[PDB]
RNA sequence: CCGAGCCUGGUGAUAGCUGGUUGUCCAAGAUAGAAUCUUAGUUCAACUUUAAAUUUGCCCACAGAACCAAAUCCCCUU
């Protein structure tokens, strides 16, 4: 019987040290646990993309009630500032909403305002002035 | 069978085989096995340009 | 628990000059070496003997230093409050907590001569004060006042 | 109560779909790109007997580098340094 | 995983760099072998790159015991209480002096 | 030669660092892990 | 601040604010398993990175009169 | 719980044995000794495998045929058995052909 | 098998300083090898568990289990051994800390069933382990007040934050 | 457990059939067909893999492929 194994203990402990934290016979059987240790770590590796995606839609609920909360929209709120060429991203936008409440409105109200202007400008339709904060900035 | 400088033989078949082929001969150097591989078939050539070297 | 001193890899004179070096102060040698001394250690070994200069003078010159320039820093920051709020503050900031807390953090307690360990939060503050006095006698107060800035308005 | 027989999406009884219009959308954009790919294919530069053969220079000698690259294969050099090099795993202080 | 182990929030030591920066690292204990080819790497590094470590870091103290050991080890003991003991075991100079660096940077 | 000048150099020869010349000895495969188990080729 | 904000469009000028910082760490991140399963056709793969991090302390925000 | 709780006795080897210290000697007798002896009859152990490697199935048939005679009666018979599954294995089985 | 309860009985401490609590005494004692089975005694140990010496003694010398007579046995012992050698000084002056009950080594016997079946029967054994404490029986544990599950809701209304953000 | 008792041996019987086949990591990698007591298999071919040698390989311009639709073959340029 020569050449037998001598350290499946601590093959064993290495999975179990990671099912330790489980409920019922999964967290000391090593076939039970293997089999859930192994689940659990392709959740970590889902998980992943899956919580960028929900802090981004967090992100957006948080602006979105904001915008609200000033009587703006969430999409003339984004548009308006892309067209105003602040490239403030949501999590910013979202931490603004939450700690900086005036310059939050601030930039509400600069959204509100680049959507008139744009609403000025589709009605006229001719070639006035094109409006004080529809300018658009040119770099070369 | 080479002993010395096998990068200098290196050398001197590279360009004694060259106007023969155009390109410059593919070799291999060994120095473990003092030893130098060429591709293709040139035992001929090889033997003579040796001998004519004095070896 | 036991002292770093008694923990194998030690040599006194070495980490007396690291502690110098990694807080960028022109120390000296003998002064840092008596502000971390304590009277505690002496009366102990002295008993051990039966089986030298003390922090003291360099502990209450740290002190005072300190009261002062933090006084100073804080009347100047904040011109408006009272002499009980900055009174206050200054107590606060070299209370026993805030300068115990910074002394471990800068590894005074490894380096303090004392009689028991942990070393007793009293005689950490006064090691604290008698580092800030040596520093003062060996720097002068416009560095010092850097010093006590950087590690208590941090605080 | 309202049941598909066998699978949704295949055999002869499907559960229908309808066409929604911002597919319909999408649709007519990708038609819109497409059309102007059209034009600006519809306009070639040269013709087929002014470009007989422009390249044929370049194709020629970027075939002869991976002929002499497929030919320049061959087996590695081998060193005296290396083979000594190994004696070294019993370098001790002293 | 994150739920089977622990965190905590980002931090600095002392509000380090408000006034000024201290390196945390405080001392580095380097355990090797003379005669052990598992301490070749560890060798090498003590005869050429300890002493311009030494000299870059003067706030870091080096201690270096040369003694029979099968894995030589360095311990890392920063301002906060911190020790890391790390297997320099096997590796080349280039990696140790990575591995040190990258201790000294450490908090 | 210069390869017997760093003999000289180098440390001694031994039993416990000799080597094969690389690439007489192809490693055996055998039918263990993910990747050579399972139905074994 | 309070009171008033500056917007750049997108970036203001430099002449205008000074962001400073200070570079205190140069760190690991913990380790990060990357383990992929496919059951009943045998794949599993396990991974562990470490992906450097570097703690920086912004230290100073200033803003000068250019507007 | 498959593992010792205790540190084996230590495994004392004495390297500089009468064997180890004079292993390897004479194995170069045939190239230094005008060619009067060799080392496959340097070798010792059984009569039917000194100087000669064979596989499993060759050595069984080797022992059969040099000491198949003087033989106990159960092991010839198990030699048979298993010289015949050996045949039959080597000469049907495998992934090759 | 391991008998760690009888030397747990030998701790020895050292001499207490005059200015410190007078640290009650302990007394571990066990049964070993019960005919019994341990669930059961687990039951009877659970409910002997946390009462006054007597008061265990009355409860079990009225229940109507083998064990109980086994326990009140081993009580009563335990008190004799206490009050003779560990220097208590009032016999009642003692509280059951821990009591439970261990699997023994058992036996395997055939159990003859039809056809040509059996099964295996086993001859179940058990311990009693206790410990007794000096000092008369902790308070048990007053149920919640309304005032705390208020208190509690609010320490979690004000333990709030909010997540995700700066 | 007699459509032919039981035990030992030949016997590790044989099984194109079912079941199983144990460390880590990377890479290439998907099925025209023909015979066959053969269609639950196998041999050749096809596809796939590796290592070597060499030079053209895919897409295709026009012109060119029979009398009694979509397309394809061929094919220089590119
Ligand atoms: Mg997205
Ligand atoms: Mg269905
Ligand atoms: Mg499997
Ligand atoms: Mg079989
Ligand atoms: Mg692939
Ligand atoms: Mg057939
Ligand atoms: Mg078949």
């Amino acid at each position: 019987l020569r050449n037998r194994v001598t350290d499946r203990y601590f093959r064993i402990q290495e999975v179990l040290k990671h099912a330790r934290h489980f409920r019922g016979r999964k967290n000391r059987c090593y076939r039970l646990a293997v089999r859930t240790v192994i689940r659990a770590f392709v959740k970590c590796t889902k998980a992943r993309y899956l919580k960028k995606k929900n802090m981004r839609t967090l992100w957006i609920n948080r602006i979105t009630a904001a915008s609200q909360e000033h009587g703006l929209k969430y999409p003339a709120l984004i548009g308006n500032l892309v067209k105003c060429q602040v490239e403030l991203n949501r999590k910013v936008l979202a931490d603004l909403a939450i700690y900086e409440p005036k310059t939050f409105k601030s930039l509400a109200a600069l959204a509100s305002r680049r959507r008139h202007e744009g609403f000025a400008a589709a009605l006229g339709d001719g070639k006035e002035p094109e409006g004080i904060f529809s300018r658009v900035v040119q770099y070369h | 069978k080479v002993e010395g400088d096998i990068w200098a033989l290196q050398k001197d078949v590279e360009d004694f085989l060259s106007p023969l082929l155009g390109k410059t001969p593919v070799t291999q150097v060994n120095e473990v096995t003092g030893t130098l591989r060429i591709k293709g078939y040139f035992d001929q050539e090889l033997k003579a340009w040796l001998l004519e070297k004095g070896f | 628990p036991v002292r770093r001193s008694e923990k194998p890899n030690w040599d006194y004179h070495a980490e007396i000059q690291a502690f110098g070096h990694r807080l960028q102060e022109n120390f000296s040698l003998d002064l840092l070496k008596t502000a971390f001394v304590n009277s505690c250690y002496i009366k102990s070994e002295e008993a051990k003997r039966q089986q030298l200069k003390s922090n003291q003078e360099l502990s209450e010159q740290g002190t005072s230093f300190s009261q002062t320039c933090l006084t100073q820093f804080l009347e100047d920051e904040y011109p408006d409050m009272p002499t009980e709020g900055i009174k206050n503050l200054v107590d606060f900031l070299t209370g026993e907590e805030v300068v115990c807390h910074v002394a471990r953090n800068l590894a005074v307690e490894q380096l303090t001569l004392s009689e028991e360990f942990p070393v007793p939060p009293a005689v950490l503050q006064q090691t604290f004060f008698a580092v800030i006095g040596a520093l003062l006698q060996s720097s002068g107060p416009e560095r010092t006042a850097l010093f006590i800035r950087d590690f208590l308005i941090t605080q | 109560r309202g049941r598909i027989p066998g699978r949704q999406w295949i055999g002869k009884h499907r559960r229908p779909r309808f066409v929604s219009l911002r597919a319909k959308q999408n649709m007519i954009r990708r038609l819109e790109i497409e059309a102007e790919n059209h034009y600006w294919l519809s306009m070639p530069y040269m013709t087929r007997e002014q470009e007989r053969g422009h390249a044929a220079v370049r194709r020629r000698e970027a075939f002869e580098a991976i002929k002499a690259a497929a030919t320049s294969k061959f087996p590695p050099h081998r060193f005296i340094a290396d083979q000594l090099d190994h004696l070294n795993v019993t370098k001790k202080w002293s | 995983t994150a739920r089977g182990t622990p965190s905590r929030f980002l931090a600095s030591v002392l509000h380090n760099g408000l006034g000024r920066y201290v390196q945390q690292l405080q001392r580095l204990s380097f355990s090797v072998s003379r005669d052990g080819a598992s301490s070749r790497g560890a060798r090498e590094f003590v005869e050429r790159e300890v002493i311009d470590f030494a000299r870059r870091n003067p706030g870091v103290v080096i201690y270096v015991n040369s003694r029979p050991c099968c894995v030589p080890r360095v311990v890392a003991e920063y301002l906060n209480g911190a020790v890391r003991e790390e297997s320099i075991h096997c590796k080349s100079v280039e990696e140790i002096s990575t591995l040190v660096q990258k201790l000294a940077d450490q908090s | 030669a210069r390869a017997l000048d760093l003999l000289r150099g180098l440390p001694r020869v031994s039993l416990a660092n000799l080597k094969p010349n690389p690439g007489s000895k192809k490693p055996e495969r055998r039918p263990r892990g993910r990747r050579r188990g399972r139905k074994c080729g | 601040a309070d009171n008033f904000t500056l917007l750049g469009k997108p970036l203001l000028g430099k002449d205008l604010v000074r962001v400073e910082a200070t570079v205190i760490e140069k760190t690991e991140s913990w380790p990060r398993i990357i383990m992929r399963f496919r059951k009943r056709k045998n794949f599993k793969k396990k991974r562990i990175v470490t992906t450097p991090q570097t703690v920086l302390r912004i230290n100073s925000i200033e803003i000068a009169p250019c507007l | 719980i498959g593992i010792r709780l205790t540190l084996p006795p230590p495994k004392v080897v004495d390297r500089w044995n009468e064997k180890r210290a004079m292993f390897g000697v004479y194995d170069n007798i045939g190239i230094l000794g005008n060619f009067e002896k060799h080392p496959k009859e340097l070798i010792r152990g059984p009569i039917w495998l000194r100087g000669w490697k064979g596989n499993e199935l060759q050595r069984c048939i080797r022992k059969r045929k040099m000491v198949g005679s003087r033989m106990f009666a159960d092991d010839l018979h198990n030699l048979n058995k298993r010289i015949r599954y050996l045949y039959k294995h080597f000469n049907r089985h495998g992934k090759f052909r | 098998i391991s008998r760690k309860w009888e030397k747990k009985n030998k701790i020895v401490y050292p001499p207490q300083l005059p200015g410190e609590p007078r640290r009650p005494a302990e007394i571990y004692h066990c049964r070993r090898q019960i005919k019994y089975s341990k669930d059961k005694m687990w039951y009877l140990a659970k409910l002997i568990r946390g009462m006054s010496i007597d008061q265990a003694l009355a409860q079990l010398e009225f229940n109507d289990k083998k064990g109980a007579k086994i326990i009140k046995e081993v009580l009563l012992e335990a008190q004799d051994m206490a009050v003779r050698d560990h220097n208590v000084e009032f016999r009642s002056n003692l509280y059951i800390a821990e009591s439970t009950s261990g699997r023994g080594q058992c036996l395997k016997r055939i159990r003859y069933h039809g056809r040509g079946r059996f099964g295996i029967m086993e001859k179940v054994y058990c311990h009693y382990f206790v410990k007794l404490v000096e000092g008369p029986p902790p308070p048990p544990e007053p149920p919640k007040t309304a005032v705390a599950h208020a208190k509690e809701y609010i320490q979690q209304l004000r333990s709030r934050t909010i997540v995700h953000t700066l």
